[PDB]
This record gives structure tokens, C-alpha cells and sequence, in this order.
């Protein structure tokens, strides 16, 4: 398990973010070249 | 459009200075004002409510009479006209209150109304015709007993004609309506 | 904004529109905002003079404050209920000038002289239109001469600006807040408009206008309004920790009765318990207050009947704290109500010479009487309903006491079940909450006319459907709750509480 | 059964220390499946319950924005299991769903460690390969 | 039927959020009228900007006016504490 | 930047001048309400 | 810790506050575990039950080691023969995203 | 309106705009830290 931490620090606006990880030849993961891994989550503000 | 200003004074004094206006009509830009004496008034307006006689469709205007804004609903008759510096004075006798008033009915006595002198080319009012008016509470000016009702763009003037001026065809259907507005006015008040 | 005085002598002008602009369902809507109004000023004890003015073209005059029927607060609710909106539509006119001049009529005093307290008299005007006038004068006119008649802001020496409070309410679908605007009086941080979406949550509408200088110690009044806390919806509920070495902490409930004085449970508290362990913290600070001695009531004894085979004995299971420093009445401090007091007389709107017996008799009769008690959820309080059962089935609520642990096989059920006991609980004729452990000290609270008055003390239940520290998940009917009656312990508090100053009978 | 029906799964984790004692006090890392969120009730009896709790800034957060959990236990026994549960749903409807992680270590250490992860299809959540020898590939595909 | 995809739960969410603050803003807009003049100020500077942002879905201003929506609304509570 | 406007005093004392701004897009808004003495023309005279 | 010494008679103890900031200088919101020990010389000796669980809020903490629970902790009932000896303290701290972790150390 | 704008008729006008102000007088009977009393007074700005 790898741990990717986002940060916002924003004082007022909580952001929408899509974050992906990347086709490896090295690593398997679910991400390949034609289907990639890809989340959509949401960041509150001053907070990680 | 607002008009424009140049101001001239320099670095060492401020307060001694001198500004002056423009404006594309007006010659100092000052644009239009109404005074008598010491007194005055507001004047970049339009001269009344004038209509362009199409609408005659007083069923609907009458009705229109009735909306909150009117302060006011009086039937008069001009009997004198004078000139004056910026302004002129129009005498006239109130024959009966309408509608509201604000001030006390009297009736029977001379009233003066007042309008601004370039406003004489907008609209010539003639003596000894009657003539029912309407306005709003910005109109009374002045102070008590010497309030002066003041002609503006929310005030509206139209002729009453007389007797034998209503059995022509055009002012058969006028005098009518007219008529009726004075009964339904003072009985029926407004159903707002 | 608005004073409520004991010795009150206050016009309060009530003028209504019925034009075509207003609809009957914001007429009514008009309506039970005056009669909510009417009855939480008659909560104080204040008798006001009414006027009811209700206008189209022209005014029709209801009330005049110079009747003596003007200060009966039921009268007019029953005169104001009667008025439709179709009773004078034929006249639908917005003539605001002369209803002004109406209430001018009201205040103006024949000849040239005022009568003796002109200027002790305090005036309420309340107007609901649309503002949207459309006959007769300007109204502000007659505003300068009511302000001119009662000689407010024409001196520098003697403004008298607090003796006129002016409010205008926006009703009806179309509103014109312009005309309302210029109407409504004008004050530094004091609310004089309301628009169409303030006649909900009637509370915090009259929570701006209401100044409870005069009357900050009243007795059983509650805020309701929605921004309010768990104290302003109990001022008198005190939260008692007790933590000991040993014993552990443990926790119950009290009630204000006194600046010094908070009544609760003796049960939650023993002889060998400290005044040092005991924290209460009643308008919900962190900043416990100390204790000075706790008065138990000289006949309690859990071990009465020890030795005959009772475990633990609850008769008589009421004490009183007295506080290190005395509380300051506020908006989430007041105290609860006692019976047979001056301040309930006042609070049930009764007359002076009402006697011990009358109130026992309208506070108890033998019947299901609706009562409720407080509880905490997740660290915040709040209320559950129950029933007195006073009534026929009182038998049938002492008879479920048999299936109380360690008391099954005890044979006389009047030895256990004194009558200080009052029951509730069970599912007729409606589902009753039960006690938890924690909910133990608190008051059973009755209402009566828009104030609450205590008539118990929470004391024991039979069934701990709290035993998991959490009131999940249904239990059996017949689990019931017992209450130490007031009345019973009436001369043990008046004995303690007369040096306190509340007025007993 | 009681009408409250759902796409619903639970949760459960064990463990055992191994060595001579019981080991002390040990911090439980979870990761949620991907488009799961953890029913809330089901851990607030864990928090308040004895040699267990859960951090408040942590718990009163909950819901959709919760995907790692902290939980801390006091103990652990080295005879028997400890255990605990929860529900999870899934509200993202996303098909090749991410497997979920739990970790255990001590706050004195953490390099000795132990990890295991889980799917609702895969007996320990590593999903496919192919391996012939020492030489693997990645598999997580259709056959063809 | 099939659950909700991604990002709209999650707008919905923000929604309720703005939604429940907005039914307590009429109180809150009044509960200012017997309290200083800066709150009065404030709240209805920051009333519209809630009001606009739920019937206009922006994700930005929903954000924003939540959050300054909820910092009045403590100064209030502190206000109406420390009025008494 | 400055915006100039032009007005006309019509009675004496210290009357009320009230101006107000927002912003498109952004819901930041400014209102200055000031009050200004209207002087009627004429001058000190200190005389013995 | 609040004063850089611990006095053997102060009834409340050694008071160690704790400040966890990020490394960019923003506040770390998080839960810190701490144990205290006792140094004799070279030798460290460790005490069990001084673990306390705090959690660490706006950047900080505090933890306070009982005057009653370090003579709960040592076996000699004298404070007499604590003079001359020296503490430690030693934290774990882990961010409530659970990412990553910090152990530090004030001794002497 | 429907616009994305503040409507004007609640744009509130900054109003009190005196040169000097608060003239008050209080009194340190706060404990003294190291003889040191320490006052909070939480007050309102102007516009
Ligand atoms: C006054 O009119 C009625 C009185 O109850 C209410 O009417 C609301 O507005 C329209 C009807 O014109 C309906 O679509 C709403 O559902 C009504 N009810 C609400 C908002 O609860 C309302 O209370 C008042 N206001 C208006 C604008 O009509
Ligand atoms: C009622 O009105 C009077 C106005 O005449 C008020 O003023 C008081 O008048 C009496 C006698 O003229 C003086 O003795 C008081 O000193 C006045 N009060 C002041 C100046 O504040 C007063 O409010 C009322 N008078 C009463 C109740 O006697
Ligand atoms: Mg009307």
C-alpha cells in the first residue's frame, strides 16, 4: 500500500480534486493504457 | 449623460480654485433646476406624464388611478396665469377632492399650482377650461399655509371639457368616463 | 423595544388590514400571530389596555382602551378570533391615515387636560399591511402629531423616546417594504420590521422586541425560540456531578428554585459524600459552582426497614443545595415554579385569596395529566412526555411495582409504595419514556397557561430499561416510574424556604 | 428483513500476539474498499467500549469522506483472538473494485509489523498473477 | 436500482449542508435586529451569497458561503451568550 | 479608480450623501453612507 | 516540559507540553502516545504506566507525569535518593490521516 | 435577481465613521502572573 496525502489550506473552500495513478510496465496495478485508475474525492478546507 | 468637470487650482493653495461644468445642451452643464427666492426644487425631469392622445382607452387609465402611488385627485379650473424668473404660476379653483388630499378640502377658493417656465413649450394649459389633475405626496411643497403644489413628471393633467364641448362625437365617450370616475372614485375608493 | 412591569400601565394598539391586498390566509396567519402575542404578554402577569382597530376604506373600531374589558387578555382574543376577512370586504380600501387618527382619537384626552399618568403610561403600537396605501392622506403626518401629543423627541432635557415602540409586519403575497420602511419606527439594535417569511417561528419574532428588565426573576418562562439553547429551553435544569474516590463519579439532575437553592434527589447523595465532590453546573458553563451544605429532609432513610428485609427505602428522597455564591438571573437561569407560592397564583392567572387546596386541586386531578421530564442524549438534554397516572389505573401503575428487582417476593405493596409516590410510565393511555440512572434528581414539570410548574421529584423506576448506559431498543409495558409528590413535603419547604422570600401561602 | 435493505457487507478483523506476554498497547490502520463507507454506529460502541477508542476528531467526521480509520487498542491477548466488526455499503457504483488494507504494529515499533488485505472475491486481496518461477506478471485482466 | 455515481451524492451533500442552514437564516437574519449593527451588516451581506449559491449549483460558491454562512452564525450564538 | 458624480445641495444643515458598489461574480459589496454640511452662501464677520 | 528540572516535592508534577507542527510551518492535527523513564547514569530504566493517549490539536498537547504515579512507579518509597538522577521522555506521535509518523526525544 | 450580483437593497452601508474612540477606563484587578495582571477586552471595531 502506498500513501499519497493531498493538502488544502484553503480558509474557506473545500476543492474537488481527481487524482489518478499512472500506468506502470514495472508495477501492476489497476491502472493500464486503456483503463486507467482514477478517484474523485473531496479535500475539506485546512485540512489534509 | 453626466456631465463633465474641470477644476483649476495649484500646488501651493488648494482652496482658492474655480470649476466649471459641460454639458452638450446646457451652457454651463448645470443641467435644470427650479427655484423661487430661496427655495428650490429638483428638474431633470420629465415636464408630465404626457400621452400622445392614442390612448383613450380611459377605462383602463382610470383604473390605473386607483394604484397606490396617487395622494391626490382633484377637479380644477385655471383662472389666471403669470410669468415669472424660472417659473410660472398657474391660479386655480379647486371644484372638488376625489380622491385623498392630504391637506384640508376647503373647496370653492383659489389654489395656486406651479410648473417650470420650459415647460411651456411641452404643454399650454388655457385659462377658464376645467382641468382634472392627479399627483403624489413629493408634489405639496413648502410650508404650511403657503404649500405649493408643484407640476412634475409624476403629476398628470388632462382638459374636462365644458357642456357643449362633450356633445361633439370625440368628446362624447371622454365626459363619460370622466364622469363616471368622479362617482366611482368617491363611493368605491380602491379594492387593492 | 418593549418593558414588562409589574406595575405596568401600557397601551398596546393592535391595527389589522382587510384589503383585497392582505388574502384570508395570511389574514389568518395575521391573526394567530396577534393571539400567540396576547397570551405570552398575559404569561408575565402585566394587564396592558387593548385597542383592535381593524381598517379597509374605513377603521371599525373593536376595543377601546378606555373600556375596562380593554385588560382582560381573554376577552379580546375572543373579540379578535371572531373577525373574518369577508366582514368588511365590500369597503376593500388602504386607508392607513385614518386609522392613525383613530388611534390619535384613543390617546387624545378631552378638553386641555391629560389625566394623571400621561406620562407614566407606556404606548405599543402594532400595525400588518402591505405597504401599499392607497386612500386618503400620507400617514406620516398623523405619526408627527402622535409624536407631538406625547412630547417624544421634542425636548433635549426629557427625550422619553422608550414610551413609543412602533412595529409594522409585512403580510399578504405582495409586500412593499418602502412605505413599511418609512412607517416602522427606527432604533439602534432594535428589530421594528417583519417580512412575509418571519410570521414562522413566532418566538424568535417576539425574542427581539421583548425586554425583560423588569423581569428577569419570573418564575417557570421559557425561550422556545429556534436559535435557543437547552437553557434557554430549561433555565431551571442543573446538571449535579458527583465524583468521589471509591463511589466514582455518578450523575443527576436538579432544578433552580432559589438564588441559593436547587432542589434534586437525596438518593444520588449520602451523608459520607463531600460538599467538595459535588459540582453543578446549571446554565451550561464548565465553571462548576461549589456548594455550601446539603439540607436533607429529616425523615429520609434508605435503611429504614433494612432489618425487616427492604434493601433500599426511597420515601422521602428530596434534598436541598445551598450554593457557595448566588446565581444571577438570566436568560438561561431562572427558577422553577413551587406550589402553593404567590409566584404560582400569579403564573395560573388565579386571584390572590386562591387557596392551597384550589391549586392542588387544578394541579392534580384524578385523572391521566400530561407531565414531562428531561433527559440527555449524546450529552445534549432534551424532553420526553409522560402521564401522571392519577387516575382509576393509579392502582393498576403501583400494582407493576411487584416486578421491581430485589422487591418481588415483598408482600404489603403499601409499605414500599408510600403516598409521596406519584406514577408514571406503562403504555396507557399513551407510551410513557422511563428513566435512565442518570436522569435520576430532576423535576416533574407540568404546564398550565404558558408556564411550567414543578409538582415532583424523578426518584426511582422499576424496570432500568438503562442498564447498558443507553435507552436502546424496546422493553416490556410495565415498566413504571415513580416521582416524590410535592405536596406531601409542602411544610419541610416552606419551614427551609421562607427566609429565601417566595411567597408561600 | 427489517426493510432497511441495502448492498450491505461486514467487516471483521482478528489477531493474536504471538510472543511470552500479552503485548501492550497496539494502533490498528484501516483502509476502506474504494466507494465504502463504514456504518457509524457499529464503531461508536468500539470507541466507548473497555481498552478500546477512537480519536474524536477522527470519529465525528464519518460517513463518505472517511476512507482510513484509526483505531487504537490497549491490549491484545497472546492465548486468544480479539476481535471486532463493522458494516460497510458501497455508494460510488464502480465496477473492479480497490481491495481494502489493515495493518498492525505497536507505537514502540513500528518496523515489525504485519498486513493483510482483503476483496469480496479474492481469499486474501491480492487479486490475479502469473508467475513461472521468479518471473511474474501483472493479471488483473480478462482471459482474453 | 443502481446506487449514485461519484460527484453527485457528493454535491447533494453539500446541498443539505446549505439547505439546513438556510431555514435558521430567517431567525438568524432577525435574531441580529436586537444586536449591534456590525451583525445586521454581516449576515445579510453573507445571506445572499448562501441564497445565490444553492439555486445556482456552483461548486466554489457553495463551498465558500457554507462556511462564511457558519462563522456569523457563531458570532450570533456567541453574541446572544454574551448579551444575555 | 475613482468615479465621479455630480450633485446639487438643496437645503441647509448636515445632510446625507449614501453611495453602495458590488461585484459581478463575486459576492463582495461596499455602501459608504456620509453626512456633508450644507453651508448657505455667506461669510464670518467679526465686528466691534 | 514547562520547566527544564523536576522539583521532587511538586505535587503536580512534571508538566511536558507537546507542539507538532509541519515541516512547511502548519498546525499538525493528530494524537500523540508519550512514556517517561528515568536515566541512573548510562542506564536508562523505563516506567509502564506513565502511558498516557492525548490527542494533539491546533499544533499541540500536554501530558503531565503525577508526582503520585513516579512514586507509584519507582519501588523506593524515598524521595530523598531521587535527587542526583535525571527523567526522559519519549512521544509517538501519528497524524489522523494515519500517513505518517514522528518519535522524538527530550532527555537529561 | 437572477443575476451574479448582490441586489442592492441589502448591501449594507459602512455608517460610523468617527476620527477617535474608544474612551473608556478599567481597572487591573486581574491574578497577577509575576505581579502582572492580564486584561481581555473583547471589543467592536468601527467601519
Ligand atoms: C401568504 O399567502 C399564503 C397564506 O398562507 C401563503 O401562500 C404561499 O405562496 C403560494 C401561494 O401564493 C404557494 O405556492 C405557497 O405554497 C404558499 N405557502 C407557503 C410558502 O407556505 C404564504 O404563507 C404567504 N405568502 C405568499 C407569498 O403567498
Ligand atoms: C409627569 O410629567 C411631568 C411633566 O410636567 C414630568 O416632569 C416632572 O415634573 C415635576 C413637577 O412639574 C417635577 O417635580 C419633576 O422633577 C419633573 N421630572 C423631571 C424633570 O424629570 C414627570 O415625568 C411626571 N411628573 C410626576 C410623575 O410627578
Ligand atoms: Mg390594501
Amino acid at each position: 500500500e502506498i500513501r499519497a496525502v493531498l493538502y488544502n489550506y484553503r480558509q474557506n473552500q473545500e476543492l474537488k480534486v481527481r487524482v489518478e495513478l499512472l500506468h506502470n510496465p514495472a508495477f501492476c496495478s489497476l491502472a493500464t493504457t486503456k483503463r486507467r485508475h482514477q478517484q474523485t474525492v473531496t479535500i475539506p478546507p485546512k485540512s489534509s | 449623460i453626466q456631465p463633465g468637470a474641470v477644476k483649476v487650482y495649484a500646488y501651493y493653495n488648494l482652496e482658492e480654485s474655480c470649476t466649471r461644468f459641460y454639458h452638450p445642451e446646457k451652457e454651463d452643464g448645470k443641467l435644470n433646476k427650479l427655484c423661487r427666492d430661496e427655495l428650490c426644487r429638483c428638474a431633470e425631469e420629465n415636464c408630465f406624464i404626457q400621452k400622445s392622445d392614442d390612448k383613450v382607452t380611459l377605462e383602463e387609465r382610470l383604473d390605473k388611478a386607483c394604484e397606490p402611488g396617487v395622494d391626490y385627485v382633484y377637479k380644477t379650473r385655471l383662472v389666471k396665469v403669470q410669468l415669472s424668473n424660472d417659473f410660472d404660476e398657474y391660479i386655480m379653483a379647486i371644484e372638488q377632492t376625489i380622491k385623498s388630499g392630504s391637506d384640508e378640502v376647503q373647496v370653492g377658493q383659489q389654489r395656486t399650482f406651479i410648473s417650470p417656465i420650459k415647460c411651456r413649450e411641452a404643454l399650454k394649459l388655457e385659462e377658464k377650461k376645467h382641468y382634472l389633475m392627479w399627483g403624489l405626496s413629493s408634489d405639496f411643497w413648502g410650508e404650511k399655509p403657503n404649500l405649493s403644489y408643484i407640476i412634475g413628471k409624476d403629476t398628470w393633467v388632462e382638459h374636462w371639457p365644458e357642456e357643449d364641448e362633450c356633445q361633439d362625437e370625440e368628446n362624447q365617450k371622454q365626459c363619460q368616463d370622466l364622469g363616471a370616475f368622479t362617482e366611482s372614485m368617491v363611493v368605491f375608493g380602491c379594492p387593492n | 423595544k418593549i418593558v414588562l412591569d409589574p406595575s405596568g400601565s401600557m397601551n398596546i394598539y393592535l391595527v389589522l388590514d382587510g384589503s383585497g391586498s392582505i388574502g384570508a390566509s395570511n389574514f389568518t396567519g395575521a391573526k394567530k400571530c396577534l393571539v400567540n402575542l396576547i397570551e405570552k404578554v398575559a404569561s408575565y402577569g402585566v394587564k396592558p389596555r387593548y385597542g383592535l382597530v381593524t381598517y379597509a376604506t374605513y377603521p371599525k373600531i373593536w376595543v377601546k382602551v378606555s373600556e375596562a374589558d380593554s385588560s382582560n387578555a381573554d376577552w379580546v382574543t375572543k373579540q379578535l378570533n371572531e373577525i373574518n376577512y369577508e366582514d368588511h370586504k365590500l369597503k376593500s380600501g388602504t386607508n392607513t391615515k385614518k386609522a392613525l387618527q383613530a388611534v390619535y382619537s384613543m390617546m387624545s384626552w378631552p378638553d386641555d387636560v391629560p389625566p394623571e399618568g400621561w406620562n407614566r403610561t407606556r404606548h405599543v403600537i402594532i400595525l400588518m399591511t402591505d405597504g401599499l396605501h392607497n386612500m386618503g392622506g400620507d400617514p406620516i403626518t398623523v405619526i408627527d402629531e402622535i409624536r407631538d401629543l406625547l412630547y417624544i423627541g421634542k425636548d433635549r432635557k426629557n427625550p422619553r423616546e422608550d414610551y413609543l415602540d412602533v412595529y409594522v409586519f409585512g403580510v399578504g403575497p405582495l409586500v412593499n417594504q418602502v412605505n413599511i420602511n418609512a412607517l416602522a419606527s427606527k432604533k439602534d439594535n432594535e428589530q421594528h420590521v417583519f417580512k412575509v417569511k418571519d410570521m414562522e417561528n413566532l418566538e424568535d419574532v417576539f425574542y427581539q422586541m421583548i425586554d425583560e428588565s423588569q423581569s428577569l426573576s419570573l418564575c417557570g418562562m421559557v425561550w422556545e425560540h429556534r436559535k435557543g439553547t437547552d437553557y434557554h429551553k430549561q433555565p431551571w435544569q442543573a446538571k449535579i456531578s458527583v465524583i468521589r474516590p471509591s463511589k466514582g463519579h455518578e450523575s443527576c439532575m436538579g432544578a433552580v428554585v432559589s438564588e441559593y437553592f436547587v432542589l434534586t434527589a437525596a438518593h444520588c447523595f449520602t451523608v459520607d459524600d463531600k460538599e467538595h465532590s459535588i459540582k453543578v453546573s446549571v446554565g451550561g458553563e464548565k465553571r462548576d459552582l461549589e456548594i455550601e451544605v446539603v439540607l436533607f429532609h429529616p425523615n429520609y432513610n434508605i435503611n429504614g426497614k433494612k432489618e425487616a428485609g427492604i434493601p433500599e427505602f426511597y420515601d422521602y428522597d428530596v434534598a436541598l443545595i445551598k450554593l457557595k455564591n448566588k446565581l444571577k438571573y438570566g436568560q438561561t437561569i431562572r427558577p422553577i415554579c413551587l406550589p402553593c407560592t404567590e409566584g404560582t397564583t400569579r403564573a395560573l392567572r388565579l386571584p390572590p385569596t386562591t387557596t392551597c387546596q384550589q391549586q392542588k386541586e387544578e394541579l392534580l386531578p384524578a385523572q391521566d395529566i400530561k407531565a414531562l421530564f428531561v433527559s440527555e442524549e449524546e450529552k445534549k438534554l432534551t424532553r420526553k412526555e409522560v402521564y401522571i397516572k392519577n387516575g382509576d389505573k393509579k392502582g393498576s401503575c403501583e400494582r407493576d411495582a411487584q416486578y421491581a428487582p430485589g422487591y418481588d417476593k415483598v408482600k404489603d405493596i403499601s409499605e414500599v409504595v408510600t403516598p409521596r409516590f406519584l406514577c408514571t410510565g406503562g403504555v396507557s393511555p399513551y407510551a410513557d419514556p422511563n428513566t435512565c440512572r442518570g436522569d435520576a434528581g430532576g423535576p416533574l414539570i407540568v404546564h398550565k397557561r404558558s408556564r411550567f410548574i414543578q409538582v415532583g421529584v424523578i426518584s426511582w423506576g422499576v424496570v432500568d430499561v438503562c442498564k447498558n448506559q443507553k435507552r436502546q431498543k424496546q422493553v416490556p409495558a410495565h415498566a413504571r416510574d415513580f416521582h416524590i409528590n410535592l405536596f406531601q413535603v409542602l411544610p419541610w419547604l416552606k419551614e427551609k424556604l421562607q427566609d429565601e422570600d417566595l411567597g408561600f401561602l | 428483513r427489517p426493510q432497511d435493505a441495502k448492498n450491505t457487507m461486514i467487516l471483521e478483523i482478528c489477531t493474536r500476539y504471538r510472543g511470552d506476554q500479552d503485548a501492550t498497547m497496539s494502533i490498528l490502520d484501516i483502509s476502506m474498499m474504494t466507494g465504502f463507507a463504514p456504518d457509524t454506529d457499529d464503531l461508536k460502541q468500539l470507541a466507548n467500549g473497555v481498552d478500546r477508542y477512537i480519536s474524536k476528531y477522527e470519529l465525528d467526521k464519518a460517513f463518505s469522506d472517511r476512507n482510513t480509520l484509526i483505531i487504537y487498542l490497549d491490549k491484545v491477548s497472546h492465548s486468544e483472538d480479539d476481535c471486532l466488526a463493522f458494516k460497510v455499503h458501497q455508494y460510488f457504483n464502480v465496477e473492479l473494485i480497490q481491495p481494502g488494507a489493515v495493518k498492525v504494529y505497536a507505537y514502540y515499533n513500528l518496523e515489525e509489523s504485519c498486513t493483510r488485505f482483503y476483496h469480496p472475491e479474492k481469499e486474501d486481496g491480492k487479486l490475479n498473477k502469473l508467475c513461472r518461477d521468479e518471473l511474474c506478471r501483472c493479471a488483473e485482466e480478462n482471459c482474453f | 436500482t443502481s446506487l449514485p455515481t461519484s460527484n453527485e451524492y457528493q454535491n447533494e451533500k453539500l446541498a443539505n449542508e446549505l439547505k439546513s442552514l438556510l431555514d435558521e437564516l430567517n431567525v438568524n437574519e432577525l435574531a441580529t435586529g436586537s444586536l449591534n449593527t456590525y451583525y445586521k451588516r454581516t449576515i445579510k451581506i453573507s445571506g445572499q451569497k448562501a441564497m445565490y449559491a444553492l439555486k445556482s449549483k456552483d461548486f466554489k460558491k457553495m463551498s465558500e458561503a457554507k462556511y462564511q454562512l457558519q462563522k456569523i452564525y457563531n458570532e450570533i450564538d456567541e453574541a446572544l451568550k454574551s448579551k444575555y | 479608480l475613482s468615479v465621479p458624480y455630480v450633485i446639487v445641495p438643496l437645503k441647509t444643515g448636515l445632510q446625507e450623501v449614501e453611495v453602495k458598489a458590488a461585484v459581478y461574480h463575486h459576492f463582495i459589496s461596499d455602501g459608504v453612507r456620509k453626512s456633508l454640511k450644507v453651508v448657505p452662501e455667506g461669510i464670518r464677520m467679526n465686528k466691534t | 516540559p514547562t520547566e527544564k528540572f523536576y522539583y521532587i516535592y511538586n505535587e503536580k508534577g512534571l508538566e511536558v507540553t507537546i507542539t507538532a507542527r509541519f515541516l512547511y510551518g502548519k498546525k499538525v492535527e493528530g494524537t500523540a502516545f508519550v512514556i517517561f523513564g528515568i536515566q541512573d547514569g548510562e542506564q536508562r530504566i523505563s516506567l509502564p504506566e506513565s502511558l498516557k493517549r492525548i490527542p494533539i490539536e491546533d499544533g499541540s498537547g500536554e501530558v503531565v507525569l503525577s508526582r503520585k504515579v513516579l512514586l507509584d512507579g519507582v519501588q523506593n518509597p524515598r524521595a530523598e535518593d531521587l535527587v542526583g538522577k535525571s527523567l526522559y521522555v519519549s512521544a509517538t506521535v501519528i497524524l489522523h490521516s494515519g500517513s505518517d509518523m514522528v518519535q522524538a526525544e527530550r532527555s537529561g | 435577481l437572477d443575476e451574479d450580483i448582490i441586489a442592492e437593497e441589502n448591501i449594507v452601508s459602512r455608517s460610523e465613521f468617527p476620527e477617535s474612540w474608544l474612551w473608556n477606563v478599567e481597572d487591573l484587578k486581574e491574578p497577577p502572573k509575576n505581579g502582572i495582571s492580564t486584561k481581555l477586552m473583547n471589543i467592536f471595531l468601527k467601519d
